[PDB]
């Protein structure tokens, strides 16, 4: 009695944290797959998408 | 009338045009940014 929001995500246990990806946010994000070759230093913080 | 100051050939002492500053000195110079496009990859070079 007193639930303010519910929902479905990725279950963060089938994927595990530590062997694979990771999720703080509702994004599964894992890290180095395909980092843009020449930009600056705060860019491909998103192509880890 | 009246022959201008040369082709006449003679020497005189005459008037002249002259100013107030020092020029050089505003205390500041053209001061401008600029801004590096980012990557180098999608640069566009093909405007001919």
């Amino acid at each position: 009695y007193g639930a303010a929001v519910v929902n479905i995500d990725l279950n963060r246990d089938f994927f595990d944290t530590a062997t694979g990806i990771d999720l703080t946010k509702g994004i599964p994000l894992v890290q180095d797959l395909l980092v843009p070759i020449g930009v600056t230093a705060g860019a491909e913080q998103s192509a880890e998408y | 009338v009246g022959i201008p100051k040369l082709e006449v050939d003679h020497i005189s002492f005459s008037n002249v045009v002259s100013m107030m500053t020092a020029n050089i000195r505003t205390g500041d110079d053209m001061a401008v940014e600029r801004v590096n496009p980012d990557d180098v990859r999608a640069i566009n070079i093909r405007n001919a």
